[PDB]
């Protein structure tokens, strides 16, 4: 699977969740942030890799990283 | 015509004397100065079990210490100076 | 012109087939 | 890993045909393998350079062999000048009866390829007479391939295996390097020169069975430890001597005569065994410097930490390089790559203008192949050099261990290198590209004579205080009181300056506009290259796009559409770009010297001198006429032994067409096509049947750039390879 | 003479293309009434054509075994308009361009919007900008030691 | 008027003058002393 | 901490404004908040952003 | 009292050094040590050139010889050397170049294993028979006088130098006299503006 990280410079804008095609990222309880949350990578089984997550993110430098680890089936978007 | 013998030991005699009595604590300093090491342990402290200093050939009964190695070492420049002084005085040139 | 005629279709034809079968197999297990 | 590669399961848990690929393409790379350790990197590159030299030697027996099985050896030291040096025949069934007759060349019973190596010229020089000597050359050196696989074999086992720290030593391994495997190696060529060599340009058959009873010198021996050196020069051979007979010859072992041996037209042999000689000794005494187990010698690591000046202005200076070398493998091979490119083209330049083979040079066709060979064999080691440069500032570089040293302090200020490598690049090119087609469009109007036409005075100065007279510049050594010249009037400026003065060799050839224009765009291309490569190394570990580059590695495919797009970002995408652009500089190189020489050979350097000041004489006058034969290897009518060349030529036009595919069109067109053939598959009766292990995918976005320059490099390296040998052996000059 | 090149002026192959080219032109104008628009076309590519080469003989240029003209650009005070002259003359001419653009760009950066004038040009501020170029070697060669050139 | 005076300030209305006026002053210098190949 | 319209220099070497100046909007005064320093700046980023947040060690009030 | 006057003088002389003018445009001296050493070195230079001077002139004059002149007799398989017109018995190159090597590497290495920085330059004792070093006031005037004088040689060995790559196999007392001929014609300008 591919690898998905978060960084405490996040600001919580959700942005990054709602933007992947794969349901792997997900919002939990901070207190680092005036939001009051942090993004999470649960579920990198799924994750593709499309780094829409890491367009869709504000932050400069970025608080979500994806790093294109080992490959597997899912993770090749293949439907066969 | 120069004699080979008298030129070579004399130049070597000149070589080993300069190392003996006029270079020996300069060079005995820098040496002090300097030791080959990798990742600041020496390389048979690393280590390479065919690094390590030979205690034994170095040691020697001489007042100043001046062992075999300063001999071979002084000695190979005395015979490179007397070879080149053989060789450049037996060529012709003229410049 | 002798052993060209063994030779040459030995390394051409019969050691990339042997090699080819060896290394699918090898790949595949 | 439970399946294939072994060496990764990342790839090995791979359920798509990309597991092979990988597999195939991350074999070497060691250290990203599985439970890897410096010891098994170290140890598995020492057994990976054992089976190198292996391989080497297995190759170079193989060409002994067949020169001496299939070829004209003898015929050729009979006569080097009419007779055309056979490589090895050739038995394909798929001939027809036109074409065993057009391959009949030399003196074969049967089809043969023509040699353009140049091992005739090169073996019959050193000594080399009969098969017979070939044979056993040919066994020996299977030989050393059998003791250097046996060799790695050995050292890999637990008994034989050198530590890390073994690996490390490096002021012993420089001691060694230098004094034995240079020195000692070039001490005992000059001792098969002295021996062999000589003696076989003089009429004496000196081999294994009789070096012992004979003199090499009439009073041998004798004034080597005497001192009388000069001795061994007394009697050189004479300006009639005929190679390989007695008629001419001399006794001299050891001179510094200069120039060429007038029959040959190569260097002497005298000349070169002095030469071997003189640098094994400066070898041999440059070989004891640095400290090992006896008490004596430099230590490394102490000189660099030594040498930083005070002021500052370099900062630490090289304070930790020596570790940061010594623990960087990625760097060594950086160093070591660069320096043998560098004197790679210093192999081609002095091999093209100072021959030392007898009899080569007037091989036209062989000379162009060695020259072109080289160059870019120089380029893609340069490039290289370059690529192992940033794999270590991405795997190995330490910033702290390297803190304000000449290191940090490069990349501190890689923004005004990488734009002053931008200016220059930019300066040449607009001058230039300008230049030529200024020149062009004065021809178009049919008025050359306004044509800017810069005259080359700086190197034909150079030439002439080197003792060219076409100039009259009358500088040095070309100045009749010169001292530099009454320095050596009286040793080797008389057969030198013969030679540099003699305009049908190729020894400072004369130029003009033509040479000043390609020559900057060589520099052109130079500069584009290094600008490329350069700013990819010091960028490798990130910039403001991507300033955590280092986390990726060497080669990834990009970082994504986001931030505006990164495509081509990686360290070694740099590389990948750079490539086309050396392919380019040494295609403008090997155009330069090929066209040049052509023209030389030909008798009409006016043709290359007028047509070369403007790109419709390079297009017309070099590329569309010397094609005339080549694609006449085989027509309408029928073919001849170009066809060959006509065939490759073709094959190279399409290779780099094909590599165009892979470089135009990317991944997700391909990956989803590929799925309707998924599809395709799983819906056909009988077809049905037959079901894939692996599935199908389309290439990586990476793989796809490294097979698509490969097929881009071969398609340029075949076409003009076969347009070079077809064009110059069509004619021979 | 310098490079083992030949004086334009006394170079015969030089003479030889001039000769060439105007009997080519001549061949071409055969075929046209003397009165018409292609004759004195071509009448007057002849008459460039000759004050051409003769200009260039004049002008003390050095001619090939090509019997073109060819360049000195060492810094041979015999030939400084080959090089050295219009060389000064573009470095001019282009540090003129520069420093108006310099000028420009630093006049617009303390604003509410740079970017638009950078889009659609301030045609009076560039026009009180452009003659300031005439003095740019005095002009940056002050800012050069008064270190208003670089931050 | 004003703004198509400012639409005549505009990047490349004023790079098309600009050079225009360039093509013609470079035409008229090299047909009053043509064939320049030194000054 | 700084104050509000201040000048300060950036020191995070992975900032796009990295070793260049921007002004303080406000300074969060929550001290669980990791990076309270807001900075505005006169050009956008590769990601069409002009404003960011930083940490007290990452700002240098300069003038 | 500075080498410019009205030109601000380093912050590292303050001219307590003997010939301490505040002359170092390129500030080669803003290290201590480098600036110590310097000082020993320019010292040598020094005495070096004060040898040399009127090693140059006085065999010209008397000795009717040339510096230049002087150095032909080698380089050639002669190789005779003459001192005040005697011709030498041990004057030949390599015997000469043995001793001189020996003899002067012997004296400069000696030279080199003295640590104290003011003896590395102002040796005295055994250099020192007329004790001219042994009032401190008289020492610093002296050393005053001698790194002035020195560098006045060092600048007249230049002239030499100079003069001889301009004229030639001429010596310098000879281009004197050419300069005492015609004073306004005889001069650099020949050399410079010319011709
Ligand atoms: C490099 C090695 C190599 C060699 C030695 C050959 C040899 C041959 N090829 Mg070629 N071929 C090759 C590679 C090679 N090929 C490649 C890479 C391609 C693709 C570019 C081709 C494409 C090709 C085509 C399209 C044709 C050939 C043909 C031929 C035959 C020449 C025509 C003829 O008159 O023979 C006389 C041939 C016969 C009288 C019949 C041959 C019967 C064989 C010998 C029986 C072998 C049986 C045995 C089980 C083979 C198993 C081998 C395997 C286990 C390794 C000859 C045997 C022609 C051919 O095959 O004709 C039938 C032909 O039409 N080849
Ligand atoms: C480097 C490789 C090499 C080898 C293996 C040889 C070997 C030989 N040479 Mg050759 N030779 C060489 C290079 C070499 N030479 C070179 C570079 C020259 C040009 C100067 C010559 C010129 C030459 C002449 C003119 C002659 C030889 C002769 C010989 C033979 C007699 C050896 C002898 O008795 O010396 C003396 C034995 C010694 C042990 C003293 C030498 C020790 C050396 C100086 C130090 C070695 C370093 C040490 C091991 C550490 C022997 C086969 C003689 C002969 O008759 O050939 C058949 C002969 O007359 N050689
Ligand atoms: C001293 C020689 C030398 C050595 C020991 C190495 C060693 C290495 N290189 Mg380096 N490098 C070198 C020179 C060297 N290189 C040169 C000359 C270049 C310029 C081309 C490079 C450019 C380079 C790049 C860009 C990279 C490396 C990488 C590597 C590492 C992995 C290699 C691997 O596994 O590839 C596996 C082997 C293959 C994929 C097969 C190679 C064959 C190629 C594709 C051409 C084949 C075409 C064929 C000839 C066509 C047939 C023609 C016919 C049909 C007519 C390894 C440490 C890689 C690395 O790990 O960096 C971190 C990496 O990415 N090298
Ligand atoms: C023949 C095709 C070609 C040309 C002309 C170029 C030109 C250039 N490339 Mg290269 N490049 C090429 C193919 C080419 N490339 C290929 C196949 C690859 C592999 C992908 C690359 C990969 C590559 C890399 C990685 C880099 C370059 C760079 C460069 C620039 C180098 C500096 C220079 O010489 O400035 C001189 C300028 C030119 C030669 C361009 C011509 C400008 C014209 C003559 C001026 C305008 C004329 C006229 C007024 C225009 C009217 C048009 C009208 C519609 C308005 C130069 C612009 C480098 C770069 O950008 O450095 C700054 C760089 O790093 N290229
Ligand atoms: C000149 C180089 C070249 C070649 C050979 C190809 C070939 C192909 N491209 Mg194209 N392509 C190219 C340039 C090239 N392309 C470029 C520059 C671009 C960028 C615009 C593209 C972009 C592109 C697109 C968008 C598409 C293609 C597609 C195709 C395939 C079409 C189907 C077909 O005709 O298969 C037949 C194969 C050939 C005609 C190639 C030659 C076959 C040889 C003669 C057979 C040799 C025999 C044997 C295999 C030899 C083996 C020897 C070995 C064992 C030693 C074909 C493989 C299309 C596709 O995939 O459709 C199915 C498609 O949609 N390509
Ligand atoms: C390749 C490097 C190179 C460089 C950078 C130069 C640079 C120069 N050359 Mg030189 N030249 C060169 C190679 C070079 N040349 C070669 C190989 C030859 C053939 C031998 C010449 C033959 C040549 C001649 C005959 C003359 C020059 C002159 C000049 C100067 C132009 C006048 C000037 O600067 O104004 C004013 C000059 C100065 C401010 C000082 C320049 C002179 C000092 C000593 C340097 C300039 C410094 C001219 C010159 O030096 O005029 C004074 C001149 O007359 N060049
Ligand atoms: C825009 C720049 C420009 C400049 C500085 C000039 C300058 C000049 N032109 Mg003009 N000219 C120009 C553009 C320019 N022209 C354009 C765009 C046209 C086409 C309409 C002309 C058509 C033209 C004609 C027909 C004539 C001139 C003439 C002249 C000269 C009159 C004195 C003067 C040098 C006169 C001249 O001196 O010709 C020899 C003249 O007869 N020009
Ligand atoms: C990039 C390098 C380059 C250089 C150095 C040149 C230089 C030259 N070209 Mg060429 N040209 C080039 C590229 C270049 N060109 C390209 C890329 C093309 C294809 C479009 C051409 C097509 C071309 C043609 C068709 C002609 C030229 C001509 C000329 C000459 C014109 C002299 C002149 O304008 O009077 C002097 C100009 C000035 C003094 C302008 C300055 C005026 C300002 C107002 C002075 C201000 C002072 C205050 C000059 C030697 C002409 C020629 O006669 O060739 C010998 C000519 O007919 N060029
Ligand atoms: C005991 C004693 C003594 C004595 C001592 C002595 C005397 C010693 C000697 C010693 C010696 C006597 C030594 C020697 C050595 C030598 C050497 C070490 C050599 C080397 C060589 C070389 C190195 C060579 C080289 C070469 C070659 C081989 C070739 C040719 C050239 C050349 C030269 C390069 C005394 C009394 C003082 C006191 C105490 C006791
Ligand atoms: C990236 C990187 C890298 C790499 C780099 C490179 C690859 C570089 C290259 C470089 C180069 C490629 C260089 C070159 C150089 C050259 C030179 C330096 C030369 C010199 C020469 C000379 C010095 C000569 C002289 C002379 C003459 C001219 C004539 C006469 C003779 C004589 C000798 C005098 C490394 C690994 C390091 C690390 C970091 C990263
Ligand atoms: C054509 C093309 C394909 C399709 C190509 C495929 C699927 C490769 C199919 C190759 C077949 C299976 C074998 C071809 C024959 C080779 C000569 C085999 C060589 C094997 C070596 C080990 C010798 C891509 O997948 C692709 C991906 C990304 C960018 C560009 C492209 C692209 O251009």
């Amino acid at each position: 699977s591919h690898s998905v990280k978060i960084y405490d410079t996040c600001i919580g804008c959700t942005q990054c969740v709602r933007a992947c095609p794969t349901d792997v990222l997900e919002m939990i309880p901070w207190g680092g942030c005036k939001a009051k949350q942090i993004a999470s990578a649960p579920r990198t089984e799924d994750c593709v890799g499309c780094k829409r997550c890491e367009s869709a993110c504000p932050t400069d430098f970025l608080s979500v990283r994806v790093y294109l680890w080992h490959e597997t089936t899912r993770s090749m978007g293949l439907a066969y | 015509e120069l004699s080979p013998s008298l030129v070579i030991s004399l130049s070597t005699g000149l070589s080993l004397f300069l190392g003996r009595f006029v270079f020996f604590n300069f060079q005995r300093e820098n040496v002090a100065k300097q030791v080959p090491e990798q990742n600041g342990l020496t390389h048979f402290e690393a280590g390479d079990t065919r690094a390590k200093e030979y205690v034994s050939l170095l040691k020697s009964n001489d007042p100043v210490g001046f062992n075999i190695v300063d001999v071979l070492a002084w000695g190979s420049i005395g015979h490179i100076v007397a070879y080149y002084i053989l060789a450049t005085t037996s060529n012709g040139y003229d410049p | 012109i002798n052993l060209p005629s063994l030779f040459v279709p030995l390394v051409g034809l019969l050691f990339p087939a042997v090699a080819m079968a060896s290394l699918f197999l090898h790949v595949e297990k | 890993a439970l399946r294939f590669p072994r060496f990764s399961q990342g790839i090995a848990q791979d359920p798509t045909t990309r597991r092979i690929w990988f597999g195939i393409a991350t074999a070497h790379d060691f250290e990203s393998h599985d439970d890897i350790t410096e010891g098994r990197l170290y140890q598995n590159i020492f057994a990976s350079h054992f089976g190198q030299l292996a391989i080497i030697f297995l190759w170079t027996s193989g060409n002994l062999f067949h020169v001496a099985w299939q070829g004209n050896f003898e015929a050729w030291v009979q006569d080097p000048f009419h007779v055309r040096p056979i490589a090895h025949a050739i038995w394909d069934p798929h001939f027809g009866q036109p074409a065993v007759e057009a391959f009949t060349r030399g003196g074969a019973l049967g089809p043969v390829n023509n040699a353009y190596s140049g091992v005739y010229q090169w073996w019959y020089t050193i000594g080399l007479r009969t098969n017979e000597d070939l044979y056993t050359g040919a066994i020996f050196l299977l030989f050393l391939s059998f003791i250097s696989l046996l060799a790695g074999w050995l050292h890999l086992q637990p008994k034989w295996k050198p530590s890390v720290s073994w690996f490390k030593n490096a002021e012993s391994r420089l001691n060694h390097h230098l004094s034995g495997l240079f020195g000692v190696s070039s001490l005992a060529w000059a001792g098969h020169l002295v021996h062999v060599a000589i003696p076989g340009s003089r009429g004496e058959y000196v081999r294994w069975n009789n070096f012992l009873d004979v003199l090499p010198h009439p009073q041998g021996l004798g004034p080597l430890l005497t001192g009388q050196w000069n001795l061994y020069a007394q009697n050189p051979s004479s300006s009639n001597h005929l190679f390989g007979t007695t008629q001419g010859a001399g006794t001299a072992i050891l001179t510094i005569l200069g120039g060429f041996h007038p029959q040959t037209q190569s260097l002497w042999l005298t000349d070169m065994a002095h030469h071997h000689l003189a640098i094994a000794f400066l070898f041999l005494i440059g070989g004891h410097m640095y400290r090992t187990n006896f008490g004596i010698g430099h230590s490394i690591k102490y000189i660099l930490e030594a040498h930083i000046p005070p002021g500052g202005r370099l900062g630490r200076g090289h304070k930790g390089l020596y570790d940061t070398i010594n623990n960087s493998i990625h760097f060594q091979l950086g160093l070591a790559l660069a320096s043998l490119g560098v004197i790679t083209s210093l192999v081609a330049q002095h091999m093209y203008s100072l021959p030392a083979y007898a009899f080569i040079a007037q091989d036209f066709t062989t000379q162009a192949a060695l020259y072109t060979h080289h160059q870019y064999i120089a380029g893609f080691i340069m490039t290289g050099a370059f690529a192992h440069g940033p794999i270590f500032f991405i795997r190995d570089y330490n910033p702290e261990q390297n803190a304000d040293n000449v290191l940090a302090r490069m990349l501190e200020h890689k923004e005004a290198i990488i734009s002053h490598l931008s200016w220059a690049s930019l300066f040449l090119g607009f001058h230039t590209l300008g230049l030529y087609v200024h020149n062009d469009v004065m021809l178009a109007f049919g008025t050359p004579e306004k044509q800017i036409l810069i005259e080359p005075i700086f190197a034909q100065w150079i030439q002439s205080a080197h003792g060219k007279t076409t100039y009259g510049f009358d500088v040095l050594l070309s100045s009749t009181n010169g001292p530099a010249l009454n320095a050596g009037r009286n040793i080797w400026l008389p057969g030198w300056l013969n030679a540099i003065n003699e305009n049908s060799n190729s020894l400072f050839l004369t130029i003009g506009p033509g040479d000043f224009l390609v020559h900057h765009a060589i520099a052109l291309g130079l500069h584009t290259t290094t600008l490329i490569l350069v700013k990819g190394a010091l960028d490798a570990r990130g910039s403001k796009l991507m300033p955590d580059k280092k986390d990726f590695g060497y080669s990834f495919p990009c970082d994504g559409p986001g931030r505006g797009g990164t495509c081509d970002i990686s360290a070694w995408d740099a590389f990948y770009l750079a490539v086309f652009w050396m392919l380019n500089t040494i295609g403008w190189v090997t155009f330069y010297w090929h066209w040049k020489h052509i023209t030389l050979w030909r008798g009409n350097v006016s043709q290359f001198n007028e047509s070369s000041t403007y790109l419709m004489g390079w297009l017309r006058d070099y590329l569309w006429l010397n094609s005339s034969q080549l694609i006449n290897g085989y027509n309408p009518f029928g073919m001849n032994s170009l066809s060959v060349w006509a065939w490759m030529f073709l094959f190279g036009h399409l290779v780099w067409a094909t590599g165009f595919m892979f470089l135009i069109s990317w991944r997700g067109y391909w990956q989803e096509l590929i799925e309707t053939l998924a599809w395709a598959h799983e819906r056909t009766p009988l077809a049905n049947l037959i079901r894939w292990r692996d599935k199908p995918v389309a290439l990586s976005i990476v793989q796809a750039r490294l097979v698509g320059l490969v097929h881009f490099s071969v398609g340029y390296i075949f076409t003009y390879a076969a347009f070079l040998i077809a064009s110059t052996s069509g004619k021979f000059g | 003479d310098i490079s083992g090149l030949t004086p334009c002026k006394e170079s015969k192959q030089f003479a030889k293309r001039e000769k060439q080219a105007l009997k080519k032109l001549q061949a071409s104008l055969k075929l046209y009434a003397d009165d018409s628009a292609p004759a004195l076309a071509i009448k007057a590519t002849m008459e460039k054509t000759k004050k051409r080469f003769d200009n260039y003989g004049k002008y003390g240029l050095l001619c090939g075994s090509d019997g073109l003209p060819h360049l000195i650009v060492s810094g041979d005070q015999r030939h400084w308009g080959e090089f050295i002259t219009p060389g000064i003359l573009f470095l001019y001419i282009a540090g003129w361009i520069g420093w108006v653009g310099r000028s420009y760009l630093i006049a617009i950066r303390d604003e509410k919007k740079p970017t638009q004038k950078e889009i659609i040009i301030d045609v009076p501020l560039a026009s009180r900008l452009l003659f300031r170029g005439f003095s740019w070697p005095v002009a940056a060669y002050r800012e050069l030691l008064n270190g208003e050139l670089v931050d | 008027m004003r703004d198509l005076k400012t639409y005549l300030s505009v990047a490349p209305v004023v790079s098309t003058l600009w050079f225009g006026a360039l093509a013609g002053l470079l035409i008229e210098i090299n047909r009053f002393f043509p064939d320049a190949l030194i000054f | 901490g700084p104050k509000r319209g201040a000048k300060v220099k950036i020191l995070r070497k992975e900032s796009y404004w990295y070793k260049g100046t921007g002004s303080v909007v406000a300074v969060d005064q929550d001290p669980n908040t990791r990076y309270p320093v807001v900075v505005r700046f006169n050009k956008v980023n590769y990601a069409n952003v002009s404003t960011n947040n930083y940490a007290l060690d990452e700002i240098q009030e300069v003038e | 009292a500075h080498w410019m006057p009205g030109e601000p003088r380093p912050a590292y002389l303050d001219g307590s050094a003997p010939g301490d003018f505040g002359f170092d445009p390129l500030g080669l001296g803003e290290v201590p040590a480098n600036l110590e050493r310097y000082k020993e070195s320019e010292l040598i230079h020094c005495r070096w050139a004060m040898l040399a001077v009127p090693g140059i002139l006085v065999p010209e004059a008397l000795g009717y010889g040339n510096w230049v002149k002087a150095q032909e007799w080698a380089a050639l398989p002669g190789g005779q050397a003459t001192y005040l017109g005697n011709p030498v018995p041990w004057g030949t190159l390599p015997t000469i170049l043995a001793i001189e090597f020996l003899a002067i590497a012997f004296v400069e290495h000696q030279r080199s294993m003295e640590k104290d920085p003011e003896k590395k330059k102002y040796p005295g004792g055994a250099f020192d028979p007329l004790g001219y070093s042994k009032d401190p006031k008289k020492l610093e005037e002296l050393k005053v006088k001698e790194i002035k004088n020195g560098r006045l040689a060092l600048l007249a060995f230049v002239g030499f130098c100079v003069q001889q790559s301009a004229y030639p196999g001429t010596g310098p007392l000879e281009n004197l006299a050419t300069h005492l001929a015609d004073p306004w014609h005889n001069n650099i300008g020949d050399i410079l503006i010319g011709f």
